[PDB]
């Protein structure tokens, strides 16, 4: 349950 | 790099691409961004926002 960023 | 999501708040398209507004866990929420469907590792939480909808 992540993300990359911009 | 990567961080941990807490939830998904919105979802728009721009420019073609689906983004995803979100709460991200332990930062404040001064600190939610608009990311790109493809920037996201959260498979359990977009399914869930999807049908939820």
């Amino acid at each position: 349950q992540t993300a990359r960023k911009s | 790099e990567e961080w941990a999501v807490e939830k998904i708040i919105d979802r728009r398209v721009r420019k073609g691409m689906v983004e995803y507004y979100l709460k991200w866990k332990g930062y404040p929420e001064t600190e939610n961004t608009w990311e790109p469907e493809n920037n996201l590792d959260c498979q359990d939480l977009i399914q869930q926002y999807e049908a939820s909808r």
